[PDB]
């Protein structure tokens, strides 16, 4: 079967450029992780646009962490200067920013593709 | 020696950079990041110290 | 004459010690003023014990801002040397508490007791 | 000791006023500057822009 694409981000999330007081920022292998470290106590929900083959997550287009009111306050993305990565980059990245949000005593929720594709 | 502009917003919108503005162009404060027009910090202002090392507000001294 | 007593807070309330990530103190005058720079976007409450006389605060006993949860992350109390503070001494004091909650964004309200004599 | 066993780090939880467990904690409930657990931002990210971070910031 044909690569197709999850978009659990609309245009607008997707191309938002966003704002961190207390900005962090990792390269982890092929991939940035980014977070703000002053956000807590909030509800947090993890999106994703990525590709699909085989009913596994392919190739991560892009990763953002919102709050219920749409604020975006991380995201994962792939860094130009590679060519490429796998889905073991995106669950080490996904890892170290879950773990962030929840240390600032954030609950923390994936999106169903997600949780299904990426596991 | 010609200025384009009629004026200018001085000061960037520090709820439109945590997204609680709905005012877009219309809003008295600038909806772009320009480090150059952050307000003041209210921390530095009232109690003469802020805890964010990466603090983008204004931090003036007594003058 | 032994003027009447105004008790938002419980004796516990009252009693508990609570823990600022980023503390921010400020002596003004008789009263010492406490908040936690790193609370943001809570709908916060303020209650406090105090005296009143002529139909208005006399003598604070202590203010303290409360989270929906319950958690403290501000408080206003008078300088243990001091038997002497104004409500004027206390509404400025509030004003600068309330300045610094509803710059970091959170929604502010006053008991019906401070509404009543205070503010 | 007085103590069969002893905490060693202070529950963050209860230092915000999110500890349910009371005297049941795993975690030491009184603020000693000493025992506080490792900084998640400081360890992951090597930094963290808290300039009083009561957290542990370890190093290489
Ligand atoms: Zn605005
Ligand atoms: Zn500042
Ligand atoms: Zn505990
Ligand atoms: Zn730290």
């Amino acid at each position: 079967p044909a690569s197709r694409y999850i978009t659990d981000m609309t245009i607008e999330e997707l191309s938002r450029d966003w704002f961190m007081l207390m900005p962090k920022q990792k390269v982890e292998g092929p991939l940035c992780i980014r977070i703000d470290q002053a956000i807590m106590d909030k509800n947090i929900m993890l999106k994703a646009n990525f590709s699909v083959i085989f009913d596994r997550l392919e190739t991560l287009i892009l990763l953002r962490a919102f709050t219920e009111e749409g604020a975006i306050v991380g995201e994962i993305s792939p860094l130009p200067s590679f060519p490429g990565h796998t889905i073991e980059d995106v669950k080490n990245a996904i890892g170290v920013l879950i773990g962030g949000l929840e240390w600032n005593d954030n609950t923390v929720r994936v999106s169903k593709t997600l949780q299904r594709f990426a596991w | 020696h010609h200025s384009h502009m009629s004026g200018e917003k001085t000061v960037v919108c520090k709820h439109w950079l945590r997204g609680l503005c709905k005012k877009g162009d219309q809003c008295e404060f600038l909806h772009e990041y320009d480090m150059t027009k952050m307000s003041e910090c209210y921390f530095y202002s009232k109690f003469g110290e802020c805890s964010n090392k990466e603090c983008p507000f204004l931090h003036i001294d007594p003058e």
